[PDB]
């Protein structure tokens, strides 16, 4: 067993839709290619002893233990490998239930698909499954120590790439509301939405939380001063840094009792709660001074009452919880010694950062605190009344929270909302000490102890003594006020031969509307009028750049099949999905070997259309039109033939189609015909000579019309879009220099070759062509290219791309020569006797093509890179 | 720190 390739998918993909997280591996079965489990000595027993949990796999039998019966009858090792990977990552607490295995075109390689919850964990499980199965086939069993090591590694991977409970809850709420979310790679920030409608959170702070408010909240004395200036009842306190100032400060606060705390503290280090005389105040001051990082200590009046935590989101009180410190009640005539561990044996209590209820830690400090209680370990509580173990009233110690949201006085709600607004925090956690939260803070001597930025609401979503509160819902309401997601219109263009031109035309048409359009094509990624990134940029790695840009209002993404195969789609859904055509030209790449497979792959864009979206399909293409079903949302057809029966039937019942009827680009809205242009005033059609460009214009116009774009905007965009070097790099770029003309193009497959010929054959001058193709294509494609070039052209110069993609140098050139020779031999008389010659250099090929161009001739160039031809024709004027 |  050798792993040849390991790919991970993060969006809708070839293998499944709504199963975005998948991993696919090319597994080589060098020796066990046709070796069933029933034929392997001791395989079944060793496998079922290593992992007894496989009995829960309801396989194709559909009954408990069906996979075990499948192994009994004899099954290929790829199936058991996928099942053991699923179970291996399932044992680590990660539920996954999708798996597929298919035979590839090559003899010995399988393709195994595993659903994952964590990318690293999924890849690790996929790598470990083959090792486990190889060990089982070699020795009959797998060591238990290696199994435990692998599960511990999987658990570590799951824990490492895990969000915290606050971020997890917020993300779950966003997913429930259908708001897209992605993880930024900088500071554990989560981005909600797309483009100009995006928001960001880290854990609880949003992108709208102010620096000034957070910094003020972090400052205890500044916050107290600000709240006191606003009339908020803060505790009466004073700062002190030297021993001598203590007596004067205690005189100022108003007597006894008092509180001694440090200015800066974490987990309440060195904070005393209640002291009533001199010496204890002295030692508390010493402890706080040695606990503070700046030697300075707060001294304030002590206020009796329970400690409440109030959560304010968007200036509204969302949850109120009373923090009762760790305690035990002897209502069952039992003392502390039994209840300390009786509570610890409750399943609710747990450690870590997931379970709020922590075990009652009987620390030496806790022993001292219960010493100050006035009772002992075996001292039975009187009457069955609460007896406490600590006074910090925190969940980390082992305390409990009581929901008080329904009992807070409205005046208190108003005061706390004012406090949150005064500090300047959209989300704030306010600590209140009061005897009764149901009465105003003025009647009782309630005080505001502190204001917390980025508070943890974990205690409010699981109070354990009241009703849970939907804090994540409140946060999402703040981030997205109405019934609005963060989505921007997404237009995904897929197809075999016209993705780039259609994408650029759509971008231009939408640019006619006053909107910033971010679009990625084969040439590069553009935002507005400026280039944002160079290169290929036809995959999700470039779609993320557009979707995360804060200025993009509409996204038009050219979705090549390569990106879908490699990692799926970069988005969950699209507003418009355009499928132009599916032609079997570059077969054999990946697992795609038949045109049905290619159609299934390209149908991902059509099937990803949201229910309120539109799918623009070519009615003239039978395979594309076959995607009419299994598509959620409306369907729109475009056809170059106005008499298409399917299109007419679709328009009769409904509408939303586009045709080219009598020299017009027209939109059919049912029984109404809306003409856009004469198709001779559209520059890219070149007076209607190029029919494929007319089809691209039809698709683009239909796509923009389905979104409500005005007819005048479509008209202006179609009229002002040019097919020259200023806008189109090499898409039907015609250059005039007087003596002849040069037509540089991007044709590399038989379908685009036929489309190019359908326009070149109309030229009345000499036809010179430099043709070629990528080296990763099949030989039959090269033969077809050669014969088509023989059919359409009069002078042939064959060139092979410098980046040959692993193919031996030259081979494609002589095979295109074989194709042109076959076409030449297929002609009886001198009907078409085009001359042929082959040179393997791009510069030499274009130089020879431009050197021998006669008067009024046409020279067609199909270079590896458009910039080479552009520069070469720019230098020669 | 981190969720105060
Ligand atoms: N002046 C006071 N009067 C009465 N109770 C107080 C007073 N100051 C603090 N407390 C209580 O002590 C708790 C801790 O006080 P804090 O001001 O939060 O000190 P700290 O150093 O910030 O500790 P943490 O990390 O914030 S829990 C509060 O939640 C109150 O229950
Ligand atoms: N609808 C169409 N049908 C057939 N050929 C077309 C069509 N639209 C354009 N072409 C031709 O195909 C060539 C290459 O296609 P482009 O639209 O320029 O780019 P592309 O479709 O993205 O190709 P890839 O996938 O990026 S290699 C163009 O230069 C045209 O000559
Ligand atoms: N509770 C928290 C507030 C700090 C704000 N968060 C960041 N990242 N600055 C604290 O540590 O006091
Ligand atoms: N409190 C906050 C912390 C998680 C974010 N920080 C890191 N390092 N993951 C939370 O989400 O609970
Ligand atoms: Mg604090
Ligand atoms: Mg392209």
């Amino acid at each position: 067993m050798k792993i040849l390739k390991l790919q991970t998918l993060r969006g809708p993909n070839y293998w499944s839709i709504h199963r975005h997280k998948l991993v696919v591996m090319r597994l080589d079965l060098e020796d066990l290619y046709e070796k069933y489990t029933s034929d392997i000595p001791g395989f079944y027993k060793g496998l079922t002893e290593v992992l007894p949990s496989l009995v829960e796999h309801l396989c194709s039998p559909g009954v408990k233990g069906g996979f075990l019966t499948r192994v009994e009858k004899g099954t290929l090792i790829g199936h058991v490998i996928e099942h053991v990977a699923i179970e291996l990552q399932e044992l680590a607490g990660m539920p996954v239930g999708f798996g597929r295995t298919r035979e590839t075109s090559t003899t010995g390689v399988f393709q195994v698909v595993i659903e994952y919850e964590n990318e690293q964990a999924g890849r690790y499980a996929a790598r470990a499954a083959v090792r486990l199965c190889q060990s089982i086939v070699d020795t009959g069993t797998y060591p238990a120590t290696e199994l435990q090591q692998d599960l511990e590694d999987l658990k570590e991977l799951k824990n490492q790439a895990s969000l915290g409970p606050s971020t997890e809850a917020i993300v779950k709420e966003a997913e429930a509301r259908g708001i897209p979310w992605t993880q930024l790679g900088a500071r554990f920030m989560i981005q909600f939405g797309y483009g100009v409608n995006q928001k960001k959170i880290q854990a609880t702070l949003s992108n709208q939380t102010g620096i000034l408010g957070v910094e003020l909240a972090c400052d205890k004395e500044g916050t107290k001063r600000i709240l006191k200036d606003a009339g908020v009842p803060v505790p009466r306190g004073t700062v002190a840094r030297y021993f001598d100032e203590l007596q004067d400060a205690i005189e100022y606060v108003g007597g006894y009792p008092i509180v001694i705390k440090p200015l800066d503290g974490n987990h309440g280090r060195g904070i005393t709660i209640d002291v009533k005389n001199w010496q204890e105040a002295e030692e508390a001051y010493d402890l706080a001074r040695k606990a503070s990082k700046t030697k300075t200590v707060i001294v304030e009046r002590y206020y009796t009452g329970k400690d409440h935590r109030v959560l304010v989101v968007n200036g509204k009180v969302v949850a109120v919880a009373e923090r009762v410190p760790a305690h035990v009640v002897g209502n069952g005539k039992s003392t502390i010694a039994e209840l300390i561990e009786e509570t610890n044996r409750d399943p609710q209590r747990g450690d870590g950062h997931d379970n709020i209820l922590t075990r009652i830690t009987v620390d030496k400090s806790a022993l001292d605190i219960l010493g100050k209680q006035g009772y002992s370990i075996d001292s039975i509580p009187l009457k069955g009344k609460k007896c406490f173990l600590r006074a910090t009233a925190n969940l980390s110690t082992g305390g409990i929270a009581v929901d008080r949201t329904d009992e807070i006085h409205p005046e208190n709600v108003w005061l706390l909302s004012r406090v949150a607004k005064i500090i300047g925090l959209d989300i704030a956690g306010i600590d209140v000490v009061t005897e009764d939260i149901s009465q105003p803070l003025r009647e009782v001597e309630g005080v505001i102890v502190e204001v917390n930025a980025a508070p943890g609401f974990r205690m409010h979503v699981a109070p354990s003594r009241g009703l849970a509160r939907n804090v994540a819902g409140a946060v999402m309401d703040m981030l997205f006020p109405g019934s609005k997601n963060g989505r921007i219109p997404i237009l995904s263009v897929t197809g075999t031969n016209g993705k780039t031109t259609t994408t650029r035309l759509l971008a231009h048409i939408i640019k006619q509307t006053g909107k910033v359009v971010g679009y990625t094509t084969t040439d590069g990624t553009y935002i507005g009028e400026y280039l944002a990134e160079t290169g290929d940029n036809t995959g999700p790695q470039s779609a993320h750049l557009i979707l995360s840009d804060p200025t993009v209002e509409v996204a038009v993404l050219e979705t090549a099949r390569g990106g879908i195969l490699r990692s799926g789609l970069g988005f969950s859904s699209c507003e418009v999905g355009i499928v132009l055509n599916v032609t079997a030209d570059h077969l054999g790449i990946g697992d795609i070997d038949t045109i049905e497979q290619l159609a299934k792959l390209k149908s991902v864009v059509a099937e990803s259309v949201m229910p309120k979206g539109y799918a623009v399909l070519n009615a003239e293409d039978p395979l594309v039109a076959a995607m009419a079903d299994r598509v959620k949302g409306q369907v729109a057809y475009f056809s170059m033939d106005p008499n298409n029966e399917l299109l007419l039937r679709h328009t009769e019942a409904g509408g939303l189609a586009a045709i080219y009827e009598n020299g017009y680009i027209s939109i059919l809205k049912g029984d109404w015909t809306l003409r856009i242009e004469k198709a001779v005033n559209v520059p890219i059609t070149m007076a209607g000579k190029a029919p494929f460009m007319i089809a691209n214009a039809l698709a683009a116009c239909l796509a923009v019309f389905t979104q409500g774009v005005k007819i005048e905007h479509i008209r202006k965009g179609l009229s002002t879009f040019v097919a020259s070097v200023d806008q189109t790099p090499g898409r039907m770029n015609m250059f005039n220099m007087g003596s002849y003309h040069a037509l540089v193009d991007y044709a590399h497959n038989p379908a685009s070759y036929e489309a190019l010929g359908g326009f070149v054959r109309n030229w009345p001058g000499k036809r010179i062509g430099v043709v070629g193709g990528p080296g990763d294509r099949r030989d039959e494609d090269f033969v077809s290219l050669g014969e088509l070039a023989a059919d359409i052209f009069d002078e042939i110069i064959i060139k092979e791309d410098d980046d040959t993609r692993g193919r031996p140098r030259g081979n494609a050139a002589e095979l295109i020569c074989q194709g042109v020779k076959q076409f030449l031999n297929g002609i009886k008389n001198s009907e078409s006797k085009a001359t042929y010659e082959s040179i393997l250099d791009e510069t030499a090929a274009i130089n020879t093509a431009l050197d021998r161009a006669p008067i009024d001739g046409l020279v067609v160039i199909l270079p590896e890179s458009v910039n080479r031809a552009i520069s070469l024709i720019e230098g020669r004027h | 720190d981190d969720d105060d």
